[PDB]
């Protein structure tokens, strides 16, 4: 609404807050004028960028900071990982230890390739998701519940 | 008035109009109400000449006009026409000018996605890619056109995506300069002697 737009059609947003921007796996500010362009050639093109879509991957946002879009985005993926509740831990330097590799790999990955990351996070995922993972999305969606209610 | 607004009558007048629609506005934007017969002499336009100009301001609106009636100095009645700019109106109708170039550059971006790609170089005629398999014939294993009996292209749909674009993504570029001033302009008596005393005698 305040901000000005996709590189291309810049104008509608001045004009009323019900146009709302959408995100992408390549962190870039989309909307259907410039969307509609995306499906004629490339079919899921980034128009400056070239990464491709593997679909529409499409989802509507209302933030202006795409960094802060990425790193919703990633954080939600990366919080199936290493979400362990603090029981697990008896130190308290553990409650926090492994928040700061995981911020540093969802900061890091705003900006950085996924190479090691997903090298990373799919040498956890071998153990994780074994225990440890089944018990915190049981965990995690009660406390969501309990967040909700 | 605010000098934006009278910026943004001189950026939209001399962007999209001539010099002689600037002028003319000029006048009204230096002076808010000034006589046609002032501007006439002022511009040295002749009458056709200005009076076209001002239709033109008169159909977008922009300026408008009122007339004061007075007696001559010989005693003949003079009718002036008093021309003064709408600022209103003005912003209103570019705002409805813009959002209307808006929709047809919609328009034409949706045309540029509804563009046929498969055609025949013998009618010129360019086909949706829907028509692919009417097109293809599998007894000459290729595209073909139904009216020419000849062979229908494809790869050469890139060109009329691509060019399109460039066209149609310098007008925002460009306007700028016009959406930011928008953006900037958005907002005694005593008793007689017979009440006074005794009148019977005594
Ligand atoms: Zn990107
Ligand atoms: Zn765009
Ligand atoms: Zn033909």
């Amino acid at each position: 609404m305040d901000d000005q737009g996709c590189p291309r059609c810049k104008t509608t947003k001045y004009r009323n807050p019900s146009l709302k921007l959408m995100v992408n796996v390549c962190g870039h500010t989309l909307c259907e004028s410039c969307v509609d362009l995306l499906f004629v050639r490339g079919a899921g093109n980034c128009p400056e960028c070239g990464t491709p879509l593997r679909k529409s991957n499409f989802r509507v946002q209302l933030f202006e900071d795409p960094t802060v879009d990425k790193e919703v985005e990633i954080r939600k993926k990366v919080l199936k990982i290493y979400n362990k509740r603090e029981e697990d831990f008896p130190s308290l330097r553990e409650y926090n230890d492994f928040l700061e590799e995981v911020e540093e790999i969802v900061f890091n990955l705003t900006n950085n390739v996924d190479l090691d990351n997903t090298k990373k996070k799919m040498e956890i995922y071998q153990k994780e998701n074994k225990d440890v993972i089944q018990k915190n999305k049981l965990k995690l969606t009660r406390e969501q519940e309990e967040l909700e209610e | 008035v605010p000098a934006a607004l009278k910026r943004l009558a001189k950026y939209v007048i001399r962007g999209f109009y001539g010099i002689e629609h600037a002028l003319a506005l000029d006048i009204l934007i230096r002076n808010s109400c000034v006589k046609e017969e002032d501007m006439l002499e002022l511009l040295k336009f002749d009458r056709k000449q200005l009076r076209s100009v001002l239709n033109n301001l008169k159909g977008d609106k922009f300026i408008k006009c009122r007339m004061r009636v007075e007696t001559a100095a010989d005693g003949k009645t003079t009718r002036h026409n008093y021309y003064f700019i709408n600022y209103r109106t003005l912003v209103n109708v570019v705002k409805y000018k813009l959002d209307h170039m808006r929709r047809r550059i919609e328009t034409d971006e949706r045309d540029s996605t509804n563009r046929a790609s498969f055609k025949c170089p013998v009618c010129s005629s360019t086909f949706t890619d829907l028509e692919a398999n009417q097109l293809f014939d599998p007894m000459t294993g290729t595209f073909r056109c139904t009216f020419c009996h000849t062979e229908v292209e494809e790869d050469e749909s890139a060109m009329p995506k691509k060019d399109a674009r460039t066209l149609l993504a310098r007008f925002n570029e460009q306007i700028e300069p016009i959406y930011a001033l928008l953006r900037e302009t958005e907002d005694a008596k005593e008793r007689p002697i017979w009440l006074r005393e005794s009148t019977v005698q005594g």
